[PDB]
């Protein structure tokens, strides 16, 4: 019924030149994006890389990222985030345990000059089934596989529910070593929508910053977040973009709610 | 001393102009009056007086999400040799902290933004600055009175942090912004 | 990457104005012509905007001898509160040595001339001259086309030597000229 | 027929509140000097001042000496200048010689409080017989006397070959104890122009800014003087002005003409 690769894929062809991804003054396009990941997907295939293995990424905040998660799951492996914060010995237990074959870096592309490959579609080889990516937890560390078809079941729903699409932009606060950020990625990707990337998530005052800057419409986070960044912001501040404040946890500080509502009086608080 | 008549003038584009600060904030600027109101600096030979035929005032605009038929939002630079509209930045956008104080409400309502811009260059040796600043008045009086051939409101700004708005144009070191106007009213 | 329409408008007193440098020096300027174009400083209310509803330009007039009907030659002070004009100076006159350079026949044939002065008081502290300076070119520009519903050509002098235009008026040392305009054509 | 000060009491009816005099930011109207002159000439008849008597006035570059000049023909006396730049030996020989009574100086209608007499019309004294002015020359000094009506026929000639009217303004460029300035005083105020008075006749470069500054229309003195002017000016000078240039004296540098005109273009000069 779906992978998370072919959704985006699909999305891809509807929208070549929506911007799909932005960081700072970098950016892709839907189609840019298809098409350099189907060359490093390539170049993965070059190195024996395909279905059943994992394949460990390093979760900088950079587009290339993007490129190289979506690289993998064409190329018909499970992509293992590893954080670039963590030390050495924490990266080095999860990429053992996973039974990772390589670590791709960002500046992979260039640097292997993978422009030269072909950048049309690859013959498909991960099934609904087949993992799409493996999450570690609780940092000892337990790692748990995830299939494309329970990602995409989520992240469709998702769309479906509050109608996500080609007007929206979500900013990518977590990091991609957390599972929320599947829905930052995939979620996006999957309905035309803009991922608008940070580079610091515990610098506050940028990220409400962020969100009028560039027109942030999806807020997907844990309560914690929402609430540091509410700190710092003025007492009379309002945003208009914000419509949809997805928060996922069962500890929700008091205020929280009546202050999201006075600061983001258009959007809609959900607690799944 | 002497007295003057009081007697007479029909004034139309220049009474029936006015800063206006509330806006219909659901009704689009059709295509046609916004690529009108933009006429004004058509283009050498253009419809205002200039220092010297010099046209020093590189001139910009922010258009809000879907306010305005036919152009998406973000900052464009206006060419007036095509009379056309190139988009320089779509991601990034105008916020309310870009303005100050009792001009947060004007910006809210806008519906789009135009930035003069003192194209440094020349001939008068720091001099065409300050006949760049009366270029920008006589730009500013003649859009808000071809404005009102078009029932389009405007409202002049005279300070603002172009701190930032100065990179998301992408701005020389020889290009200061001088003025900032807000401009349909109901 | 953006294109706009360049079909439509009809623009009449922005298009048909134009800088004006011929005149004939022969038909005074009708004291209802002359008492109209001036109309437009009317004055608190004005016909033009104003930073902070402050209206620092003061206006002043010289007047050739007999070529304006009802207005006996000299240096006046229009008044926007009375839409007046007091006689400040009818013994002086400008000369072409106020001038220079290429402007030496456009004064020869004009009728009268216009000077814009920033009365230098408030609330901007060396801002409000900034501000001054772009409502010289709002009020050019509305002069100049007022002179278009009229037939009134026009013409903006950006430097003259104002040394001794600035006693004539009476000038202190806080009003300062910007700007100057000569004011029928064939 | 006519006296001089007879002559401008009626273009003081005609036109009161014309410029009559000016120098530098001072003036006088047509009955401001009417009325002045009345009050002075009432207090110079307290002093025995009457018919027959001379009366000296310094021939100071001031309207005040206007007011002088004026009041010494209604109180019926003849005026005889004094150059207050001679030396004092030979402003003395003048005053005697010519059998003065007493000496007038500006600052006289201040210092005295003359505006405290009746500013009216006086009893003629004075008839077209009677001597208006003695002038001195070749300085040794012979004084030549001159009666109302002969200065009147010369004046009125003059007005009425030239039709000089009230849009007319003389330059006072020749010193008050030469004959020509009885034309620039009394012609002017007869005709009902404006005398517009010089500081030195001896600055070249402000005589002829003089004609720009203040509209100058006639310029009344000996050869010598424009010849010496017209070398203060630009190569491509041109004043429209000036239209009546009245030069006295047999001897005109011959180039002089030709460059009158080609500075002067609607003057028309006259060699009389
Ligand atoms: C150069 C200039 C700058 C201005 N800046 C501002 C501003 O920052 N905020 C504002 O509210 N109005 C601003 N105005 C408008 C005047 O404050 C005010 O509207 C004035 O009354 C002109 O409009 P009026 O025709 O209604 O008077 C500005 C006007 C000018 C000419
Ligand atoms: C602020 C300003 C100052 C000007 N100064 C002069 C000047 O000193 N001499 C002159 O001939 N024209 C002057 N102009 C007019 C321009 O040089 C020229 O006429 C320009 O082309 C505007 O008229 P246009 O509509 O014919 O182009 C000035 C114009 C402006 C706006």
């Amino acid at each position: 019924a779906a992978t998370l690769h072919q959704l985006f894929i699909d999305q891809a062809q509807r929208t070549p030149d929506q911007v799909a991804v932005v960081f700072e003054q970098e950016w892709l396009t839907y189609s840019e994006l298809d098409q350099r990941s189907n060359q490093v997907a390539r170049f993965l295939q070059s190195r024996g890389i395909g279905r059943g293995d994992r394949v460990g990424v390093l979760a900088k905040r950079q587009v290339e990222t993007i490129i190289n998660l979506m690289a993998v799951l064409k190329a018909g492996a499970a992509y293992v985030p590893i954080d670039p914060d963590h030390p050495y010995e924490r990266q080095t237990y999860i990429l053992e345990n996973s039974s990772c074959k390589i670590l791709l870096d960002s500046d992979l592309y260039e640097t292997m000059e993978i422009s030269s490959y072909a950048d049309g579609d690859l013959t498909p080889v991960a099934e609904p089934e087949d993992t799409a990516y493996v999450i570690y937890t609780s940092g000892r560390p337990k790692g748990v596989i995830i299939t494309h078809q329970a990602a995409s079941n989520t992240i469709q729903d998702i769309n479906r529910k509050f109608e996500v699409n080609e007007e929206d932009r979500i900013i990518g606060i977590s990091s991609m070593c957390f599972d929320l950020s599947v829905y930052d990625i995939f979620g996006t990707l999957s309905a035309g929508a803009t991922l608008v990337m940070i580079r610091d998530p515990r610098d506050m005052r940028e990220l409400v910053r962020t969100v009028e800057r560039r027109g942030i419409t999806i807020w997907n986070t844990v309560p914690a977040i929402m609430d540091l960044a509410l700190d710092h912001v003025g007492s009379h501040f309002e945003n208009i973009s914000l419509r949809l404040v997805l928060l996922s946890g069962d500890w929700i500080p008091l205020p929280l709610p009546a202050k999201i509502n006075r600061h983001f009086p258009v959007a809609d608080v959900i607690s799944l | 001393k002497i007295q003057l008549e009081t007697s007479g003038a029909l004034p139309d584009i220049i009474q029936k102009r006015r800063s206006c600060r509330r806006f219909d904030m659901k009704t689009p600027v059709s295509f046609a009056t916004f690529s009108n109101l933009l006429s004004s600096l058509k283009q050498i030979l253009y419809n205002y007086a200039s220092a010297g035929g010099l046209y020093p005032i590189d001139v910009f605009v922010y258009v809000k999400p879907r306010r305005v038929e036919g152009v998406k939002a973000g900052f464009y630079y206006f060419n007036p040799a095509d009379h056309s509209l190139v988009l320089v930045n779509n991601i990034d956008q105008v916020i309310k902290d870009d303005h100050e104080l009792i001009n947060q409400d004007i910006f809210a309502q806008s519906a789009f933004s135009v930035y003069l811009v003192y194209n440094a260059r020349a001939k008068y040796g720091a001099a065409g600055y300050f006949y760049a600043c009366i270029e920008a008045g006589i730009i500013t009086a003649t859009l808000n009175m071809v404005a009102e051939d078009l029932n389009v409101g405007l409202c002049s700004i005279g300070h603002m942090n172009f701190e930032e708005i100065q990179t998301f144009l992408k701005l020389e070191d020889h290009q200061v912004i001088l003025h900032a106007i807000e401009g349909l009213k109901i």
